[PDB]
């Protein structure tokens, strides 16, 4: 039942990469400094520069590796 | 009788920072990590 076996592993590859990337020690890079436009109901967004990354900005969330 | 030793005098804290300015390079590429270390905390906790 090829399609059923392929369905049971439909979320393996995003869980191995997208759902869990930067849980290691060395973390950095550049990230967009997007700000919410302060009238909240407007749902407007502005790119307001860059944000250099550090180890307090890496995900505190647990990795999806064990499941 | 707890003993939680943390505090230095102001003479001891100012002695450390001069040696911290001695251990640092005097160019613009070594004081750039300091001005952005605080700039990250300025963006982090801000009303504006």
């Amino acid at each position: 039942s090829y399609a059923y076996t392929l369905l049971q592993m439909k979320s393996v590859f995003p869980a191995l990469s997208l759902r869990s990337m930067y849980r290691n020690k060395g973390f950095g890079g550049k990230a967009p400094a997007i700000e919410w436009t302060e009238p909240r109901s407007k749902y407007k967004f502005r790119w307001t520069g860059v944000t250099q990354l550090h180890d307090g900005l890496r995900p505190r969330s647990p990795s999806m590796d064990v499941p | 009788t707890i003993l939680c030793p943390w505090f230095a005098s102001s003479e001891d804290l100012r002695l450390q920072q001069v040696m911290h300015l001695v251990n640092i390079s005097s160019n613009t590429a070594a004081a750039l990590p300091l001005v952005e270390a605080l700039s990250t905390l300025l963006r982090s906790v801000t009303p504006l």
